[PDB]
C-alpha cells in the first residue's frame, strides 16, 4: 500500500483514563487536544446526542486533520466517517444547502440484517424511479422523501431488522463554505436526527465568504461558534518535532542516522514541519544513488540546496520582483 | 433501542406550556420563562387554528439563544401533525433548479392541506401541483427536479379546490411557513412575500431572525432586521429577551433531565457561573461532556471538576478568540 | 371563505358621473386617484388603444394594490387580468424578457365560441405539440410563431368565430426590475397589441437595479417614466384611517367598541394603518378567550403590549446594537 | 370588430412621407418635422432596396421622444413585408439558452431572405439553420429551444445558398436588423458586432439609442452613445433634433386623428402648451384621457376644460418627481 | 455578388522578391507589415512549424484584419482559415477551453484519399454515434478522444491514404478574451500539433479583461505578448487613403470625379478612413435620384450634411449632455 | 511527409539529460543549464518511478522563459508513455458540465494507471469511474459528459480495485499531474487539493507559476507564487534562474538544429546578443523568420543581414510599447 500523509497515524493514544500518553498510536504530544478528542469518541460511542459539533483550530501543521482522522481510527469502519471539503459545496448540479444535506445523510449508517447503508443511499434510491439512459444528474431531494425514509427506517428498526449507526461528517475547510452555507448549518445542527460533526479551520480574523467585509473570528460567523465547543490545538516543541520526523521516517521504511535527524529537526525548527518531513523520500533516493543505504547528514543537506521552503523562496519573489510577474 | 430521532437541542420542547387563557406557565412542556413572546405565540397559534385570515405574518426578533427557535418548536408541538408546519432554512430558496419566487411560491403552497373525500386522504396544494405539472410527475415530489410550474397549473388548481370546497368534497387546512433565519433572504425574495402574503390561500408566516440595523442582502441599505420596510410593515414583532440567572438554572435542569445526566447543586451553580458568562449554548454543551468525562471516572453524579475539567478542554468563543489574537501571525 | 387583505375592496366606489364617494365599494378617500383609476376603467372598456402604461405612486400603505385591484373588480371576471411582481422575471428556465412577453400575452384574451384562452395558451399549445421522463420546460418562444398566432387570430375574428378581450396586466414592485427589463418595456408598451399596463412604486430617489449608481426618480429609469402617466396616492388622515379600521373589523366579522376603534385610531396614526388593521384579529381571539363578544380598549392595549410594530422595534436594536448580529 | 392590432404609439406612421426625389413633405403618412432623420432614412431605404452592399451599419442619435422609433417604423413600412425587418431590442440578445453571439448571428440571419423557385418559398437563412440543425429541427424555429448551432452548419448552409445562386434556383432577399435601445448590448456584443458586418452575408443594420457620453455595458470606459468608438467608426450617424410649436401641434393633430378625437382649437393650444413644457409624449397620454372625460361628460369635442382636468388627475414625471420630494421621507 | 468591407482584397500584392508594391492586390501602403504578413505566408506554406502566434498591432482602421484576409488570399481555399472573434469563447453550453480547442482543432486540415475534413470534424463525430431526435448540445471533448483521433491519423498518414494540411486560427478582437483564454493559449500555442495563430488587437494601454484593474500593452498578458511576434500597422497618409477609396469606389461599381474624389480624401483626413469609404454608396444613390451615373462633389457635401461622422457627433452629445441620457 | 506531430516549442526536449548519478550534463537530450532544477526533477523522476509515497506537490517556480514548461516536458519524456502524466492548464478546470472540484477529482483520477492482467488492459481510475456510473458511460469518456460523478462509486471503486491488487488481479500504476500555470486557480481549487494530496491513492502532482508576490484570485489576499500559504507548505520549490550568454546560445544552437536551420557564427552572436537584450523566445522565433527569408533570396545559410531583416520587420514587446506609447492618442 502506498503511503500517505496520515498513514502513521492509528488512533488517539490514550490510556484507560482518557489521559494522552506522550507517544502512542502514531501521534505525538497535543495532549489537550487528543483528550479533548477522547471524549468526542465517547460521545460518538454513546450515540445519545446528535447534531453535537466541535471545531479543531489552530495554526497550519498541528494535526488538525490528524487529530479527526485520529478519530476515525478509534471509531473504526463501522461507524461511517463522511469526509469533506468546504469547497465541495459548489456543485453545478444541485443547491449548496443540498450538497451540505446529502454528506449529513451519508453520516448516519444502517445494518440492516446483512447490509450497511446510510440514509443517503436510502434517499437516491427511493429518489429514483423506462427510457432511463439519460446523464445520471444529482437532484435536490425534497424534505418530504426523507421524512418518508426515517418513518421506514424507524419501522425496521422497531421490527428488530434494521440497526441505527449514527456516524460522522468531518468539514475540513470549513471557511470554504459561505455566509449561505454557514446559515443553513444552524438547521442541520439542530436537528434530533443530525450526526457529529467535526470542524477544522486554520484562519484567524478572516473575511466571511460570501458577505461585505463581515470579519469573524477563525473565517466562521459568531452564530455558527456559539452552537460548537472549540479544541484548540498548539505549535510543536523541537523535541516534538524531531519525534514526528522519526515516526514518519519508519513510516516511509527509511533509516536515518542520529545526526541526519538532529538536522532535520534543526531545519524543522525554522521552515515548517511538513517541509522537514517532506525531504525525508528525497534523502533516501539520494542515498540510494551515492551507492548507500542510509541518509547522511549530506544527504539533508544537499536535498535542502535543490529543494526550497516557503519562505525561502518569498524572498526570491520579493528581491526580484520586477522579474516576476503581477 | 436507537431510533432514527434522538435527544437533539429541542428534543425537550413539548409545546408552548399555557393555560387555556394562554397565560405562560414558569416551567411547562420544557419551556423555561420568556413569558411576553410565548404568551404572544399563544396568540398566534390560536389563530392559525381558526384559519379565517390568510397570510398573517410575524417576525419572532430577539438576541441569539433566546428560544426564537424553541419557541417556533413550541408552536409547531402544539399545533400537532394535522395541520401543516412547513420549516425551511432562509438560505434554502437559493436553488439550482428553480427561481427564488418558484422556491418560495412552494414553500407556500406546501403549508396549505387538502382533506379531499372519495376515504380522505390529505395532500398539500404543493402536491396537486406536481402531480398535475407533468405524466407522473409524483417522481417529481421526492426527486425534486419539479422545474418552474406554469402559472396556469396553479391558477386551474385554485379555481378546481375552490369548487370542491364549495361543493363539499374537499376542505382546507391552512398551515404555517417558517423561514428560519430569514435575513439570508434578498431583496427579490423579500418583494414576492409582500404580494404573496396578500394572497387569500396564503399561510401564517413565522419568522426568526437575530440581526440588528444591518445591511438588506442583494442591496446596500441598512434595515431593522436586514428586512425591508415595506414587508415590515405587514408584520407584527415579538421581541425575545436575555434570561435572567434563575431562568439560566432552569433551561439546564430541564436539559440534564431530557439528556438524563445527574448533577450536583454546586455543579449546577457553577456551570451557570460559567454560562452567564460565554452564553447558555456554550453551558449546555458541557452536559454531555461532563457527564461523559464523571462517566470515565466511574462517578455516577457530574461534580463540579467534571465541569471545570471539560471548561478547560473545551473553549467557547470568547476564550478561543483570545488564544488566536496571542499567536497573530500563526492563523491565516 | 377565507379573508385576505383585499377581500373588503369591492370597486372603485365612484358615482355615475365619475367623481368618487367618500365611503363606498370598501374604498376610503384618496378621491383624486380612484377617479382617474375610473378614467384608466373607461380606458380598458372601451378598448381602442393598446400599450398604454399607468404608475400608480406614493408611499406605502396608500393603497396602491388595492386601487389595482379595485380596477381588477371593476373590470369584472370577462376581462383578463394579469397580476405579477417584478421579481418573477428572474426565471432560471427562460431569460426575462421572455417572462415579460408570456405576461404581456397572457394579459390578452380570446372567447372563441365558449372557451376563454389567451394568447399565451395559444402560444404555449403551439409551441409544444413528450414524458417518459423528458420533463416539460418553459423555453423562449420566439416572434415567428407569435406572428402566425396573431395572423390565425386575426383569422378567427374575422370569420365571427372569436372575439378578443384586451386585459390588463398589473406589474407590482416595479422598482424590483432591472435596467434590461425597463429597456424591453419600452418595446413591449409601443405595440399595437400590447395591453394596458398598471405599474406601482413606493421607491424614493434611489438607484435603478442593473445599473452601477443610475439614480432615478421612482427606482424606474427617465425613459420609461415618460410613457406612463403617473397616479399619486397620498397618505390617509386620522379619519380616514379610522374608516378604514372599521371596514376592516366588519370585513373579518369582529364587533369592535367605539372607545376601542378610537384607540387602534390614536394607534394606527401613531404607527401604522397596516399594524393598527393586523391588531383586530389578536384582539379579537383575547377578547373570545376571556369570553367577550366584542373588542374592548383593553384587549387592544393588551396585544399592542404582546406584539412590536417595526418603528418600536427598531428602538429597541438600536438601544442594544451590540448585543444582535451585525 | 376589435382586431388584435390596436392604436399603439406608432400606428399612425404608414411611411416615411417622401416624394421620388427623396425630399421630406411636412406632412404626409403621418409623420411630421425631422426633414434630415427622413432624407438619411430614405437614402438608407433605397441602399436596402438597392441590396448590393452587405453589412452596412446605421445609428439613429437624438434625445428621448424625437421620433428615432417613429422614423424606423416609417422605413419599415415603406420597405413593406416582402423584404425582412428583423426589429429586437438591445435586452432581448441575454438569453439563458444560448450565447449572446449566438443570438446576434441568430438575429442577423433572420434579416436576410432566401426566396427559392420550384412554387415558390420564401425562407430566411435561420430558418434553413435550424431546418438542418438536427432532423425535427423545424419545432425549435416556434419554441426557441435552438442551443447553440454549429458553426459547420453555417457555412455548409452558405455554400449551398451560394451554389443557388448561381445556379439560379434561389435569389437572396436582404433585409434589416433593427436593433433599439443599442446601448444595451455590452462591449462583447459590440466586438461581435465588428466583425460581422464584414461578412458579405451580413444585413443593413439600424440602430437607436438616447444616450449622451456614458459608460459601455460591461466596462469602465465612457463613450459617446455608450457604443465604442470602433463600432462608431463603422456606422453612418442621424441625428433627430426637437420638435417646435407648430411640429408638436401637428403631431397631436396627427395622433388626434388616429385615435378619432376631435378638440377644439384653444384645447389645441392648451396641449400644445404641456407638449412643450413637459414632453410629447405626457401630451400624446393625455388626448384618450381628455376623450374619456369629455364622453363621461356626453359631450362630442375635447374643451381645455377636459384637459385641464385630465392633468390635474395625471401627473407627468416633473410634478410627480417634485411632489415626492415635497414627502422624501416617506417614500423608501 | 454582395459588396462586404474586404471583398476588393486580393492578396499581400508582393512581388516576386517579397517586397510590397505600393499599390497592388487591392491593397495600398502598409508596405513593412506586408512583407512581414508575406513571410507568414511563407512559414504556414513551409508546413514545418506548429503553434507559432503573431500578433497584428495598430490604431483602427489601418488594415489588420485586412492584412489577416489577404494573407487567407494567398494561401488560398485548400489550406484552411478559421476566422474567429475573442467574444465568441464565452459560450452557454461549453467552457472557454473547449471553444478555443475546437477552433485550434478546426485550423488543421486533412485531405483523404478526394474529402476535406480538419481534426474538429473527426473529434465530434467520434465524440457520440432516440439521440437524433435529442437536442445535439456541444460537449467538452475530453483529451483522450483527441490523442486517439492524433493516432488515427498518423496511421492514416503512415498508409499513404491522408495527407495533414496544417492552417490557421485568425482571433480578431483577442482583447475581449480574458485571463482564463490567455493562460490556456499558453499550453494550445506550445503543443507540437497547433496551427500557425494570428492575433489583431486595436487596444491600448488596457485593462485585461478577468482580471482586476492590471493594466497591460494590447489589453494582452505580458505572458503571452513574449510568445508572439508583432507586426505594426500604420496610420495612412491623404494619398494612402485617396488610393484606397478610389479601390473602393472601383469596387462597389461606383463612378466617381476626380472633385469628388479630392473632397472624399479631405473628408477622411478630417474624420476618418472608414468614414469616407462608407460615404460612397449614398453619394452615388444620391446621383442616381438626380439623374446622373457619376458622383460630383455636391452629393458629397449633401450626404456629409445628412450623415453625421463619430467626432462631430459627440461634439453634440457633449454640447447637449443635460438633455440626452445617462 | 507531414505528420501530426511537427516542430513545437519543446520537441527538441528529449528528457533531462543526466548520467545515473542524477548528475546533469551541461548540453544533453536537448537541455542546457538549469543544473540545481534539473537534478532536482530527476530526483522528482525517482520518486515517480518508486511509486511508494501518495501525494507528492512539487512547484516549479521562475521567472518567464526559465525553462519551466521544458522541464515538465522532459521530466514526461524521460517517464515514457507506460506511467501516466496528465497535464493541463489551470484554467481548464472552469467547466460549465462540473464542478471545479469534480474537475480536479478527475484530473486527480486520470494520473493513476490500473494494469489488469487476464492479455493485459490498462486504464485510469476515471475510466473505471465513467465506466460504471452509467449504463452507457463509456462515451463519457470521449466526449466528456460525466457530470458529477457520485462519491459512492468512486470509494466502491476504491475498495474493488484494493480488492484487485491484494487477490493480484491488478497493478497501480500511480503517475503525475501537471498543472502548467497553477495561479489561474481559485482558493476552493487550492483548498480543495489540500485534502486531495493527503490521500493514499493520489499521484504526485507537479505544478509551475512565474507569480511573484500577487493575489490569490478568489480572494484580495496577496501571497507568494498566487498560491495560498497553507498549499505552499504541503510541496517543494524548483526555481529556475535566468540563463547566462553562453547558455542562451547554446539554446539557440539546439534550436537552431531541432528547425535544421543553418548560421554562420556572426548569425549566433547577434541573435544571442538580441535574445539577451529582449527575450529567449523572440529570439527563438527570428530562427524561423530568418531562415525564411535566407529562403526568399536563393541562401542556404543564414547570415547577419536575415537577422536584421527580421527584427527589423517583427517587434518584440518591448519595442511594441514604446512605438504604441509614441501613438498612445491613437490606440484605444
Ligand atoms: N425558554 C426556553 N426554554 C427552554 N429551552 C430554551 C429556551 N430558550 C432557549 N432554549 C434552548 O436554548 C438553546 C438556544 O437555541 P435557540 O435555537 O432556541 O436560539 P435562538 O434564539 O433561535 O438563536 P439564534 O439567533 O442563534 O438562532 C436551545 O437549546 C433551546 O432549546
Ligand atoms: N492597406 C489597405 N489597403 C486597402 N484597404 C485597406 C487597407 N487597410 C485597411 N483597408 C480597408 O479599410 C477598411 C478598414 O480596415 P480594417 O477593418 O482592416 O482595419 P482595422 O481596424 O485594423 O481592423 P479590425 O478592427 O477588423 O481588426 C476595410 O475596408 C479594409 O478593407
Ligand atoms: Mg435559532
Ligand atoms: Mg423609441
Ligand atoms: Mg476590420
Ligand atoms: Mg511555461
Amino acid at each position: 500500500q502506498r503511503i500517505a500523509s496520515h498513514s502513521h497515524v492509528k488512533g488517539l493514544g490514550l490510556d484507560e483514563s482518557g489521559l494522552a500518553k506522550q507517544a502512542a498510536s502514531g501521534l505525538v504530544g497535543q495532549e489537550n487536544a487528543r483528550e479533548a478528542c477522547g471524549v468526542i469518541v465517547e460521545l460518538i460511542k454513546s450515540k445519545k446526542m446528535a447534531g453535537r459539533a466541535v471545531l479543531l483550530a489552530g495554526p497550519p501543521g498541528t494535526g488538525k486533520t490528524a487529530l479527526a482522522l485520529a478519530i476515525a481510527q478509534e471509531l473504526g469502519s463501522k461507524v461511517p466517517f463522511c469526509p469533506m471539503v468546504g469547497s465541495e459545496v459548489y456543485s453545478t448540479e444541485i443547491k449548496k444547502t443540498e450538497v451540505l444535506m446529502e454528506n449529513f445523510r451519508r453520516a448516519i449508517g444502517l445494518r440492516i440484517k446483512i447490509q450497511d447503508v446510510t440514509l443517503h443511499d436510502l434517499d437516491v434510491a427511493n429518489a429514483r424511479p423506462m427510457g432511463q439512459l439519460m446523464k445520471p444528474k444529482k437532484t435536490e431531494i425534497t424534505d418530504k422523501l426523507r421524512g418518508e425514509i426515517n418513518k421506514v427506517v424507524n419501522k425496521y428498526i422497531d421490527q428488530g431488522i434494521a440497526e441505527l449507526v449514527p456516524g460522522v461528517l468531518f468539514v475540513d475547510e470549513v471557511h470554504m463554505l459561505d455566509i449561505e452555507c454557514f446559515t443553513y448549518l444552524h438547521r442541520a445542527l439542530e436537528s434530533s436526527i443530525a450526526p457529529i460533526v467535526i470542524f477544522a479551520s486554520n484562519r484567524g480574523n478572516c473575511v466571511i465568504r460570501g458577505t461585505e467585509d463581515i470579519t469573524s473570528p477563525h473565517g466562521i460567523p459568531l452564530d455558527l461558534l456559539d452552537r460548537v465547543m472549540i479544541i484548540r490545538t498548539m505549535l510543536y516543541t523541537p523535541q516534538e518535532m524531531k519525534q514526528i520526523i522519526k515516526i514518519r521516517a519508519q513510516t516511509e521504511g527509511i533509516n536515518i542516522s542520529e545526526e541526519a535527524l538532529n538536522h532535520l529537526g534543526e531545519i524543522g525548527t525554522k521552515t515548517t514541519l511538513r517541509y522537514s518531513v517532506q525531504l525525508l523520500t528525497p534523502a533516501n533516493l539520494l542515498a540510494k544513488i551515492n551507492g548507500k543505504d542510509s541518509i547522511e547528514k549530506e544527504h539533508v543537506e544537499e536535498i535542502s540546496e535543490l529543494f526550497y521552503d516557503a519562505k525561502s523562496s518569498a524572498k526570491i519573489l520579493a528581491d526580484q520582483q520586477d522579474k516576476y510577474m503581477k | 433501542v436507537t431510533r432514527i430521532e434522538r435527544i437533539g437541542a429541542h428534543s425537550h420542547i413539548r409545546g408552548l406550556g399555557l393555560d387555556d387563557a394562554l397565560e405562560p406557565r414558569q416551567a411547562s412542556q420544557g419551556m423555561v420563562g420568556q413569558l411576553a413572546a410565548r404568551r404572544a405565540a399563544g396568540v398566534v397559534l390560536e389563530m392559525i387554528r381558526e384559519g379565517k385570515i390568510a397570510g398573517r405574518a410575524v417576525l419572532i426578533a430577539g438576541q441569539p439563544g433566546t428560544g426564537k427557535t424553541a419557541i417556533a418548536m413550541g408552536m409547531a408541538q402544539a399545533l400537532g401533525p394535522d395541520t401543516p408546519f412547513t420549516a425551511i432554512a432562509g438560505s434554502e430558496i437559493f436553488s439550482l433548479e428553480m427561481s427564488k419566487t418558484e422556491a418560495l411560491t412552494q414553500a407556500f403552497r406546501r403549508s396549505i392541506g387538502v382533506r379531499i373525500k372519495e376515504v380522505v386522504h390529505t395532500v398539500s396544494l404543493h402536491e396537486i401541483d406536481v402531480i398535475n405539472s407533468r405524466t407522473q410527475g409524483f417522481l417529481a415530489l421526492f426527486s425534486g427536479d419539479t422545474g418552474e410550474i406554469k402559472s396556469e397549473v396553479r391558477e386551474q388548481i385554485n379555481a378546481k379546490v375552490a369548487e370542491w370546497r364549495e361543493e363539499g368534497k374537499a376542505e382546507i387546512i391552512p398551515g404555517v411557513l417558517f423561514i428560519d433565519e430569514v435575513h439570508m433572504l434578498d431583496i427579490e425574495s423579500f418583494s414576492f412575500l409582500n404580494r404573496a402574503l396578500e394572497s387569500d390561500m396564503a399561510p401564517v408566516l413565522i419568522m426568526a431572525t437575530n440581526r440588528g440595523i444591518t445591511r438588506i442582502r442583494g442591496t446596500s441599505y441598512q434595515s431593522p432586521h436586514g428586512i425591508p420596510i415595506d414587508l415590515l410593515d405587514r408584520l407584527l414583532i415579538v421581541s425575545t429577551t436575555p434570561y435572567s440567572e434563575k431562568d439560566t438554572k432552569q433551561i439546564l435542569r430541564i436539559r440534564c433531565e431530557e439528556e438524563d445526566v445527574e448533577m450536583s447543586e454546586d455543579a449546577y451553580t457553577v456551570l451557570t457561573r460559567i454560562g452567564l458568562e460565554t452564553s447558555l449554548r456554550y453551558a449546555i454543551q458541557l452536559i454531555t461532556a461532563a457527564s461523559l468525562v464523571c462517566r470515565k471516572r466511574k462517578g455516577t453524579e457530574v461534580q463540579v471538576d467534571d465541569i471545570k475539567r471539560v471548561y478547560s478542554l473545551f473553549l467557547d468563543e470568547s476564550r478561543s478568540t483570545q488564544y488566536m489574537k496571542e499567536y497573530q501571525d500563526a492563523f491565516l
